[PDB]
Parts: C-alpha cells; sequence; structure tokens
RNA sequence: CUGCGCGCGCGCUACACUGACAGAGCCAGCGAGUACUCCCUUGGCCGAGAGGCCCGGGUAAUCUUGUUAAACUCUGUCGUGCUGGGGAUAGAGCAUUGCAAUUAUUGCUCUUCAACGAGGAAU
C-alpha cells in the first residue's frame, strides 16, 4: 500500500516507538533522569521511571509532522497547568533541559537535524525512513 | 516620579511618595506629565508601597 | 464595514480573490486582497526560446 | 469511646501562646487605626 | 391488594387544588366506564396512563 | 481462544499474556495474600480469596483494569481456594480454612450452600466436569480425607475416601468418572 | 369552592326531598 | 466503507448503543412509562445536542439513555463535564454487562421502571404520581444513589452506578434509590 | 471538467468546509483521517452519517474537511454536519435527484441537525 | 503432603530501627512509615540495595532487610 | 453448617459509618429541647428564675437538665457502647445536633452547660486528642440523616398500650428504629407529627424523658441480644 | 480585604473516589505588541526549576500565535484512612523587576503540613 505516521492513531504510534527506542539500547538518557521532573508546573515526576523514550518518540513525531521546532515550543507544548495552590491556575512552560537534551539524543542517532536555515530542528531523512517503517510495524499488528 | 507600568491611560507611578498614607493625603491631586498630560492621582497602591 | 449591502457584485469579483476567511485561506489570512506580482503561467514554447537562449 | 475536652464568648479570640495572640491583636489594631485615619483624611480632602 | 391502571380523560382547570397538585378525572382500563376524579401531583396530560393502589375513594380539594 | 493466565504470589496477583508472556496486569488490591486468582472461564472476571478471609472478585479487561464487582467477608478465617463453576457463570465455591466449603452465587450476598464434614484445615477442591455430574463438588482437607459431595441435598458428603497423608490436591478427570488425590509422597 | 358549594347544596336539597 | 474502525463495520448492520449494544429486544415492563421512555428513535451515544427544555413534555423525546447522562452530571464541581458523564454510563454499562450477562439498557429500562414511585404524599395527604414525575424521580433517586454511595469510598461511580443499576434491576432491598422509594409508598400509605 | 461540490458546516464557532470530488472512498479532516481526529467518545457522533446513508454511498467519493474555531464538541458536530451536506449536495449535482431526496429523507428522519444548522438565539418567556 | 511453607508467614509485622509497626505494604510504601522519611525519597533507597519494586515487605531476607536499615543511617556513605 | 468458629480475640466494637444504612440501630431523637444562650451560660431554672419569673414566660420550659440526665442516659447505656445507638436532639430554635456515639460527655451541668454554649456558637466540638467532630450542628429536616428503611415512632400518652418487647420484635431484619422522645417538662405531643409515623405509649402511667430512653433501649438490648 | 455604619462585605481555595496524582491524547475565542526605541518574542545552546545566554521575525490577517489555554479525553498509580483530600502557617536556599525589595514585590526548590468531614438557624 504505501504508509506514513499520519496514517497512525498518536498513543499506539508514541507506545510503539517507546517500546523500539528502548529495546535498542541507543539512546542517551542523560543521568538526571529519575531524579528530575519534567515542568515546574508538576508535582511528582513521571511514573514510568524510565520515560525518556515516551518523551524522545513524541518529540520526534511531533517534529516529522510539521517544518522545524524549537526547544520554546516543547516547553510551550509539553506545560499545562500548576496549580499555584490557593491562586488561580496559569500555563507554565515546561523544562528546556528534558526538551533540548531528547533533541540533542535524537540528533546524535540521526533521527531529527538542526535547521539553523530558518531554525529549530527538522526531522531527519533517515527519521522519516525509521519512523514510516515503526508506523507501518504498528498497523502490521492491528 | 516615575511611571511603573504604562496602560492606555491609567499608569502607575513609583518613586513619588514613600507610603500609602502620603498617597491618601494627595488623593485626587493635578499630577502633570513634564510633556504636557495632565492626570489626577486616583488610588494608593497596596502591594508596592 | 458596518453599512455593507451582502448582495453586492462588482465585476471585479470575477477577476480577483477575496479576503476569504481564516478557514478557507489558512494560517496565511490577511483581510487584505492579495494582488499580482505580474508573473504569469508561461506556455512551453516561449519556455523552449528561453531556455535555448540560457 | 476515647473522649476529648472541649476548648473554650464570640467576642474574645483563644490562643495558648500570649506572644502570639498579642501579635495578632496588634496587628488588627493597627489596621482598625490605619482604616480610620485614611477615612478621615480622604473625607478632610473632598 | 390490586393495583389498578388507569387513564386520563380530561385534566380538570379551576379546582383550586394546594399548590402543584393537580385533580384529574381518570377512566379506568379494566371497566372503562367507571371514571372518578383523583388528585395527581407532577406534570400531567391528557390521555396518559397512571397507577393507582386505591380505588374505593373519590380524591377531595 | 483468550490470552490471559494469573499466577498468584504473596500478596498481589498477577495476569499474565500467553502471546507475550509478559506480567500484563498486577493487582495488589489485598490487605495480607491472595490464595488463589482464578479467572471465569468467560475470561473477565478474576476471583480471589485473602489471608483474612475476605474474598474479592473484580472485573479485569484486556488491559489495565480491576474494577470491583463484589467482596464477601463471611469466611472471618482465611480461603484457600475459591473456584467457579465450568458450566454456570454465577456460580463459585469456596473451601476455607476453617471446616466449610460453601457455594455462592455472584449476585446474591449470602452463601448458596453450606459443606462440613471436614475436621481439618481443608486446602483444595474442585467441581465435577460433566454431563451427568451437573452438581458434585470434590474437595480434599488436611484431615487425609476427599469426600464428594452432591449439591442438591446439603447433608454430608456424598462419598469419602481416607488417606494416609496430609492431601495437598485434586483433580477430576474430563470424563467425570475418576479423581486424582494427590497426598503426601503417592 | 364552587363545584364543592353547589355539590353541598344539592345534599341539603336531596335531605330536604 | 469511507473511513471505519473494525468495530464499527462488524456492527454496521443496526444502531447499536456504544456500538456494542441493541436497541431490538428491549420491553418496558410497565404500561405507564411507555410513552415517557424513549427508546423508539434510537440514538448512538448518549451526546446529542437537542432541544429538549423548550417546552412541555419535550423530555419525553429524549432517549433515556441521555436523561440518565444529563442526571449524571448533578452536583457542584460536575456540572459542565458531559464526555465524564458519557465515560461512566460507558463504563457502567460495560460493568453491568460483565456481572449479568444481560443486556445494559434492559437492565437500566427496568430499573427506572423499578425505581419510579407510585404514590407520594404532599404537605399531609396522599396523592398519585403522574408518569413523567415517576420518570423524573426514578433516574434522580438511582443517579443520587449512585454518588451518594461512591462518595468517600474507593469505588467509582461507574462501580457504583452498575452496582445500583443491577440492585435496582433486581428490585431489591440494597439499593437507594428502592429504599426511598418504599420509604415514600410507605408514608403515602400512612396518610391516605 | 471535474466533478467537485464545496460545503460548509456551522456549531457556536466551529466552522468547516468539505471539498467532496469523485475519488476512491477516503474521508480526511485536517490532513489526518476520520478516524483519527476527535475525542474518543465523540468519534461516533462523526460515523453517524455514514452509517445512517450505509457505505456504499461512500464508496464513490473523497471528503476533505478544514475545521477551525469552536471546542472539540462544537467541531465534531460542524464535522457531522459538513459530511451530511457534503455527501447530499454530491448527489444532488452528479447523480438522479431522486437519490438526492433519498438521502434527505434518511438524515432529516434520523437528525435534522445534520442537514440545517439551528443557531441559539436569545428568547426566553416574553 | 509435605510442601514448603518457608514463605508463607510473611502477613505479620516487622520492627525497624524507628517505628516498632512496619507490615506489609509493599518495598517502598512500607519505607514512608517511618517519620522523616518521604514519598520521593524513598524511591531512591530502593534502587541502589538491587531491592524490587514488585516485592513487598516482609519477602525480604534477613540479609536484605537490614541493607535498608544501614542505608537509612548514613545517606552521605552511599553517594547521593 | 459449620460451627462457626471461636473468636479468640475480644472484639473492638466499631460504631456505625456515617454512610452506613446497612446496619440495624436505633436512633434517639430528643425533640424540643431548651437549649438558650443567656448573657454566657444556658438558660436553666438555676440562676435565671427570677428573670423568667419577672418575665412571665413559662419558668418550667427553660430545663436543659432534662437534656443533659437523658443524654447521659443514653450515652452510659450499653446499646451505646456496643455502638447500636445514634442519636440526635432537636432544640426549640430549630437546631438540631447529631451527637457522637464516641463522645463521652461532662457529668457535671456547669461543665456541660459551658460546653453547650461552645457548640451553639461554634457549630461542632472538636475532641482533644482526635479531629474528628463529636457534637456537630448539622442541618433540617432530620429525614436527610435518618436511614431510608425506618420506623418514626413517638413516645406519648393518648396512643394504645404495646409492649416494647413485641413492637421491637416487630422490627424486620434490616429495619432500624427512631424514637421521638419529647425532652420537654409540660407540653403535648404536636411537636412530631410531620416527622412520625404512628404514636405509641409504653405504660399507662406517665413518666420522665429519662426513664422512657432507658426503657426503650434497655428493651432493644433485650431483643438484639447485646 | 475594598466598601457601608475583634465586628462587617466582595472574593479565592477546599472538605475528595463524577477524586488527587503521574504519564499520554490534544482543542478556542475576544486581544496586544519597538522611534527617534528596547515593545510583543520564535528558534539555538546552558540550567532540575525559576531563569540565563546567542541570535532571530514583527510598527503586524505578513512575526510572537494554530496563542498545541484550562476544565476535558485516555492508560496507569493511590483506596477511604484528615489519606497521596486540603495546602494555611513556617524554616532554609536559588533567581527576576527595580536606584531600592527589611515590614518578607513576584518567580522556583526542599522542608514544615494548620483549619476545613458540606456549614447551623435563618435569609
Amino acid at each position: 500500500g504505501g504508509v506514513t505516521v499520519r496514517d497512525v492513531d498518536a498513543h499506539k504510534f508514541v507506545a510503539a516507538y517507546a517500546a523500539f527506542l528502548k529495546r535498542q539500547g541507543k539512546l542517551p538518557v542523560p543521568g538526571w533522569v529519575d531524579t528530575v521532573k519534567t515542568g515546574n508546573a508538576k508535582e511528582l515526576p513521571p511514573q514510568d521511571i524510565d520515560w525518556w523514550y515516551i518523551r524522545a518518540a513524541s518529540v520526534a513525531r511531533h517534529v516529522y509532522l510539521r517544518k522545524t521546532v524549537g526547544v520554546g515550543r516543547l516547553r510551550k507544548v509539553h506545560g499545562s497547568a500548576k496549580n499555584r495552590g490557593t491562586r488561580p491556575s496559569h500555563h507554565v512552560d515546561a523544562s528546556g533541559s528534558v526538551d533540548r537534551k531528547i533533541m540533542q539524543a535524537l540528533e546524535k542517532i540521526q533521527v531529527l537535524e538542526k535547521d539553523e536555515e530558518r531554525g529549530g530542528r527538522r526531522i531527519t531523512q533517515q527519521g522519516q525512513r525509521d519512523l514510516d517503517r515503526i508506523a507501518q510495524t504498528v498497523a502490521e499488528a492491528d | 516620579g516615575t511611571p511603573w507600568k504604562i496602560f492606555k491611560n491609567t499608569a502607575f507611578i513609583k518613586d513619588m511618595f514613600n507610603s500609602s498614607l502620603e498617597i491618601a493625603k494627595f488623593e485626587g491631586a493635578a499630577i502633570r506629565t513634564v510633556s504636557g498630560i495632565r492626570g489626577q492621582i486616583k488610588r494608593a497602591l497596596s502591594k508596592p508601597e | 464595514a458596518a453599512e455593507r449591502n451582502e448582495d453586492e457584485f462588482y465585476f471585479g469579483m470575477m477577476s480577483r480573490k477575496g479576503p476569504g476567511s481564516a478557514l478557507t485561506r489558512g494560517k496565511g489570512f490577511t483581510g487584505t486582497v492579495d494582488g499580482d506580482r505580474g508573473n504569469k503561467a508561461l506556455s512551453v514554447e516561449t519556455v523552449r526560446l528561453l531556455k535555448t537562449q540560457d | 469511646i476515647k473522649t476529648y475536652i472541649p476548648k473554650f464568648d464570640p467576642d474574645k479570640h483563644y490562643d495558648p501562646n500570649r506572644e502570639r495572640a498579642e501579635l495578632a491583636k496588634l496587628k488588627a489594631e493597627h489596621k482598625r487605626e490605619r482604616k480610620g485615619a485614611l477615612r478621615e483624611l480622604r473625607k478632610d480632602a473632598q | 391488594a390490586p393495583v389498578k391502571f388507569v387513564k386520563v380523560t380530561r385534566v380538570l382547570g379551576r379546582t383550586g387544588s394546594r399548590g402543584g397538585v393537580t385533580q384529574v378525572r381518570v377512566e379506568f382500563m379494566d371497566d372503562t366506564t367507571r371514571s372518578i376524579i383523583r388528585n395527581v401531583k407532577g406534570p400531567v396530560r391528557e390521555n396518559d396512563i397512571l397507577v393507582l393502589l386505591e380505588s374505593e375513594r373519590e380524591a377531595r380539594r | 481462544t483468550n490470552d490471559l493466565f494469573a499466577v498468584t504470589a504473596g500478596p498481589r496477583v498477577e495476569i499474565f499474556s500467553i502471546r507475550k508472556r509478559e506480567p500484563l496486569k498486577t493487582i495488589g488490591r489485598f490487605d495480607s495474600e491472595a490464595h488463589c486468582g482464578e479467572i471465569r472461564p468467560d475470561g473477565r472476571v478474576l476471583v480471589a480469596g485473602e489471608d483474612t478471609g475476605r474474598m474479592q472478585v473484580f472485573d479485569v479487561g484486556q488491559g489495565t483494569r480491576a474494577v470491583i464487582l463484589k467482596t464477601w467477608h463471611i469466611h472471618k478465617q482465611p480461603v484457600w481456594v475459591t473456584k467457579w463453576s465450568p458450566t454456570e457463570l454465577t456460580t463459585l465455591m469456596s473451601c476455607s480454612d476453617d471446616k466449610t466449603v460453601r457455594l455462592w452465587d455472584l449476585p446474591s450476598n449470602d452463601p448458596t450452600r453450606l459443606f462440613t464434614g471436614h475436621t481439618d484445615y481443608v486446602r483444595c477442591g474442585a467441581f465435577m466436569p460433566g454431563s451427568a455430574n451437573s452438581n458434585l463438588l470434590v474437595s480434599g482437607s488436611y484431615d487425609e480425607t476427599v469426600r464428594v459431595w452432591d449439591a442438591r441435598a446439603p447433608g454430608g458428603a456424598v462419598m469419602t475416601f481416607k488417606h494416609a497423608d496430609p492431601i495437598e490436591d485434586v483433580l477430576p478427570l474430563p470424563s467425570g468418572t475418576t479423581l486424582l488425590a494427590a497426598s503426601g509422597n503417592a | 369552592m364552587a363545584g364543592e358549594r353547589i355539590a353541598e347544596a344539592l345534599e341539603l336539597g336531596m335531605t330536604d326531598l | 466503507y469511507d473511513v471505519l474502525p473494525k468495530e464499527v463495520l462488524a456492527e454496521v448492520g443496526s444502531v447499536k448503543l456504544f456500538n456494542r449494544w441493541s436497541y431490538d429486544d428491549i420491553e418496558i415492563r410497565d404500561i405507564s412509562l411507555t410513552d415517557y421512555i424513549q427508546i423508539r428513535a434510537p440514538v448512538y451515544i448518549p451526546h446529542s445536542a437537542g432541544r429538549y427544555a423548550v417546552k412541555r413534555f419535550r423530555k419525553a423525546n429524549c432517549p433515556i439513555i441521555e436523561r440518565l447522562t444529563n442526571s449524571l452530571m448533578m452536583h457542584g464541581r460536575n456540572n459542565g463535564k458531559k464526555l465524564m458523564a458519557v465515560r461512566i454510563v460507558a463504563h457502567a454499562f460495560e460493568i453491568i454487562h460483565l456481572m449479568t450477562d444481560q443486556n445494559p439498557i434492559q437492565v437500566a429500562v427496568d430499573a427506572i421502571v423499578n425505581c419510579g414511585p407510585r404514590e407520594d404524599s404532599t404537605r399531609r395527604q396522599a396523592v398519585d404520581v403522574s408518569p413523567l414525575r415517576r420518570v423524573n424521580q426514578a433516574i434522580a433517586l438511582l443517579t443520587t444513589g449512585a454518588r451518594e454511595a461512591a462518595f468517600r469510598n474507593v469505588k467509582t461511580i461507574a462501580e457504583c452506578l452498575a452496582e445500583e443499576l443491577i440492585n435496582a434491576a433486581k428490585g431489591s432491598s440494597n439499593s437507594y434509590a428502592i429504599k426511598k422509594k418504599d420509604e415514600l409508598e410507605r408514608v403515602a400509605k400512612s396518610n391516605r | 471538467s471535474v466533478q467537485a461540490v464545496q460545503v460548509f458546516g456551522k456549531k457556536k464557532n466551529a466552522t468547516a468546509v468539505a471539498r467532496c470530488v469523485q475519488g476512491k472512498g477516503l474521508i480526511k479532516v485536517n490532513g489526518k483521517p476520520l478516524k483519527l481526529f476527535a475525542p474518543e467518545i465523540l468519534r461516533a457522533k462523526l460515523y453517524e452519517p455514514i452509517l445512517i446513508l450505509g457505505t456504499d454511498k461512500f464508496a464513490d467519493v473523497d471528503i476533505r474537511i478544514r475545521v477551525a474555531g469552536g471546542g472539540h464538541t462544537s467541531q465534531v458536530y460542524a464535522v457531522r454536519q459538513a459530511i451530511a451536506k457534503s455527501i447530499v449536495a454530491y448527489y444532488a449535482k452528479y447523480v438522479d435527484e431522486h437519490s438526492k431526496n433519498l438521502l434527505k429523507q434518511e438524515l432529516i428522519q434520523f437528525d435534522r441537525s445534520l442537514l440545517v444548522a439551528d443557531p441559539r438565539r436569545c428568547e426566553p418567556k416574553k | 503432603s509435605l510442601v514448603s511453607g518457608e514463605k508463607t508467614n510473611f502477613n505479620h509485622i516487622l520492627r525497624l530501627l524507628n517505628t516498632n509497626v512496619d507490615g506489609k505494604q509493599k518495598v517502598v510504601y512500607a519505607l514512608t512509615q517511618i517519620k522523616g522519611v518521604g514519598r520521593r525519597y524513598s524511591n531512591l533507597v530502593c534502587k541502589k540495595a538491587d531491592v524490587d519494586l514488585k516485592k513487598r515487605a516482609g519477602e525480604l531476607t534477613s540479609e536484605e532487610l537490614e541493607r535498608l536499615v544501614t542505608i537509612i543511617q548514613n545517606p552521605l556513605a552511599y553517594k547521593i | 453448617p459449620p460451627p462457626a468458629l471461636p473468636q479468640l480475640v475480644a472484639e473492638q466494637h466499631v460504631p456505625i459509618p456515617p454512610n452506613d444504612k446497612d446496619t440495624k440501630r436505633l436512633i434517639v431523637v430528643l425533640s424540643n429541647a431548651s437549649l438558650e444562650t443567656y448573657k454566657y451560660t444556658l438558660l436553666n431554672s438555676d440562676e435565671h428564675i427570677g428573670i423568667m419569673r419577672k418575665m412571665n414566660r413559662d419558668i418550667s420550659d427553660a430545663r436543659p437538665d432534662i437534656t443533659h440526665q437523658c443524654l447521659l442516659t443514653l450515652l452510659d447505656s450499653p446499646i451505646n457502647k456496643a455502638g447500636k445507638l445514634q442519636i440526635y436532639i432537636q432544640t426549640a430554635k430549630g437546631v438540631l445536633i447529631e451527637v457522637s456515639p464516641t463522645v463521652r460527655i461532662p457529668r457535671t451541668f456547669k461543665r456541660f452547660a459551658g460546653l453547650m454554649v461552645q457548640l451553639l456558637h461554634r457549630l461542632s466540638i472538636k475532641g482533644t486528642n482526635t479531629n474528628e467532630k463529636l457534637l456537630k450542628v448539622i442541618q433540617n429536616p432530620i429525614t436527610d440523616h435518618l436511614p431510608p428503611n425506618c420506623r418514626k415512632v413517638t413516645l406519648s400518652f393518648d396512643a394504645p398500650l404495646v409492649r416494647v418487647r413485641d413492637y421491637v420484635d416487630t422490627l424486620g431484619p434490616n429495619e432500624s428504629i427512631c424514637v421521638f422522645v419529647g425532652a420537654m417538662a409540660k407540653g403535648p405531643d404536636n411537636f412530631a407529627d410531620a416527622y412520625v409515623d404512628e404514636k405509641i405509649s409504653i405504660s399507662n402511667y406517665s413518666l420522665s424523658a429519662s426513664v422512657a430512653c432507658s426503657k426503650f433501649c434497655h428493651a432493644c438490648e433485650d431483643a438484639w441480644d447485646i
């Protein structure tokens, strides 16, 4: 038939990719994973514990679906409401160390690339190649 | 004094008084800009004294 | 814009592209009617002439 | 049943530490005097 | 103690019943000739089926 | 056809998948223990009896679902096995720690039948499979007795076999005629 | 109270008859 | 097929609630509530933006699962949320099928029929109850009993609503709504 | 030369353009498929015109929808209105009027809001 | 008629450094019961001692129990 | 049936949780109490005899001692210690107070009057070693907190004689019972007819509220095997 | 705490299981924005965070911004216990605005973890 990732629903794709980046064993993980929060707007750290793969898969798909994105857009995307306790909720950006390190990790794995030609990060041609291939794999389980 | 935050008309003005007691004394006073814009002291501000 | 006839018909509407809406145009939506820069789609014989010159 | 002792007029605050109760009383009296002074000054200004 | 189904023939307008209670004239479903008036709370319309428990009394105001 | 089997170890049960052989779900609602995690022949509902005496029956989906249908706290002393009936969907049986095996139905809050007669811990039991053996129950105890009851007459056991060892396991054969009682070194 | 009024007057007349 | 998943293309034959449960063989046991329990026009999910509060008795035409959903969104913090209520109804009907192996709309309609109070007292005298108020009171008692039994307990509103709906369908006195209906009918029997 | 029908759909502030052409049978919303674009419970609101009309009517058409504005609920109602009105307008223009009338009758018998958007004005009890 | 019940006595109250009451809950929910020990702190203690989060309290051997009582005395000796 | 294993540990007897309507219990509602704050002490016949005798309005009505001695009776009764008793007070002002079974009241009237004033003004009494409220001023009517399966009876004089044992045998298995005991000195039975199903009388003679609740609770203990 | 004449009024946040938390899905609309200037700010690094820093588009349907907003939806964790509901009060630390932050401008981190178990009569 032919395939993209736009032919596969969000969660089963991102989970399939999470399980793949996990299995692979090539990834960088910073080391401050586990002991870190994701955002100033959160209460507890993530519950998956080893979870950097989930955001890596989510980031990489987000970048595939568009031209270019930078750390600032991802912080804004991955941020949500913070309870300021007893004073009204407000939206708050997520951490740029998480996202920038994910981008650098996935860059070194050759699934996204710098795009100083416009700004940000573009999906790599090998990133199109591997993402379309796992997207096919997800539809082959179904 | 000096403006602190500037909206369309109401501006907050900082380096003029020292307390809300002094502002409550000078409530309604004819304040003026150097440029010629007239104005009126409306209300003391709470959080920066 | 308030006193606008909703059924008005000028004949430039058959040779202009309207301002549209944000839904029809998309992300590149300003309320300005787009104008022509002067370029035109050029036939194959004239491009054969131009490419022989190049 | 583990019974408890009821701690006990609506016109008076109850607090064990006299220091904290006295500091709260001084803050309340200062707020009342400041509001009265501002009201008198504003009416004199009008 | 049986249960008598019944159906509304006419809602009554000027009874003077207190509040949400409205009087209604209902004809039985078993012997459709016998008809009595009964008090009804809630929104009721003509030609709908009520369930009643005591049939012997005709309801007062 | 399904891809679910359940293994209970300690205070939690763990529903495993057949194809993937991973722990698909881990249910740790139990206070103290969980002594048999047995899922229904339909394949959506798990029963498990604890060490405090309660038995909890709860629905699991294909995924991470643990919604508690019913809880019974009538044994007041541990329940070691609780098994579904192979034919009916709502009937289950319980061998508890004290002396009792008893039949429950899922809508009711009461045990439908009670069977006494054992003198020690009863800890293994099963229904009897067969077209003719519709309602017969076998359970063996730690009193070196295997008893099989008719569920129509809740008096004593219909048949009783006395062994020499504390009887650990019981299974009937699928023809419904013979029965294996595992007691000690034999 | 109009219907109850004419009903109790009907009963009065019936006892009179 | 245009774009349809496999569950929808499987149950492409008739109109099925939540793409799993049919409306074909559903019998309303009481004769009085057949007009007011609307299963005639089938619906797919209860989220239907219909103006069923324009004038009188227009709520006798909206489907009964939409009534159950709109009465599930009833307290101070569940007011705006409708996807939460249709998700609670979906989870509760799945639990009803897992616990009874019965049709969950048949369970729900039999619960509403069994939970409507047949006569009530007014400040005090005892009057009959119109069938629309019987359906309104039945749905209100069912959802109120579900949330009041799911108040501070470990069970969620889906599990408590499913157990209340099964108990009400059986007619057993384990349910808040059957107990409250018996209380209202015995007070009206005491006054009479 | 090409068979193409553009139909709008409307709710509170969520609007939908649906262009229906001669095709193989796909339905795309914002460049993503119809089985993807919605909240997971309102896809049954999206699949309502397809299941009313049957899939044999949608076997020949290709519908491309763009949506803007509103919330999730308003956008889902706008998509289902654009789908229903779009296939009715295609069957008006390019196949028989008897098929147009049959499609209109089935959709009006189910729900009139698939064809005619009813705005909520303000007129309470005066 | 002889199967080892060497593990079946686990749902009893264990004793520890300060609290004399620590029953079976889990391995990280049992660490919260000790005063001064937190919900984010208890996960750091378990990743050093090679104890699994899946196990309970009471499913640990007499060697593996005391390894969490040394490392609760000195959080500096094991890196942090 | 098996012989139902012997309990080797004595039971703790947890009281009834507030969400529970499954259990069968006895609710006693001391209706038409007289807890008035005078200024700050309750309005009694000890020291306010001159004030109420001067203002000529029913010196016998302002008696909190009836509520005190009756609440003492009900808290010392074994049906409270077993945990099957739930007690509410209705005052003449419309105040409805739930009293927890887990409280032990001051036995002396001076401390009781100070505690009742603090309760009427702060709407709650917290425990010393516990944060759970013990006396709680809750919302009218009584039927929001009464169970759905219950028989609301009032102790009267004109009603026909029943024996308490036969009546609390006439209660069903899941059925609770609420009694409406008039804690006033002199007055009619009209105080509760918007709530009572039936009036009973438990002896030919005239009784006090303390011995009325004593008779009813000891009959309920005899019939519920405490 | 404004206002009206410890008392009062408008409010915010809660008392949880139609919930808290953690992932994950992912959707608006009315706005505004820098000249004799430092406004709205994308992206790239650094930083746990707040923030820092290098550049960058925009006097604007053209860039911020599809303002990927929040309730909300899902898959998990917790299980009725003042509990992981609640987050007052308080200690210590790091930042930003500003000539100035003590009487704590605001922001972030750790810790401390109060009352409050649906508000009574009334209105």
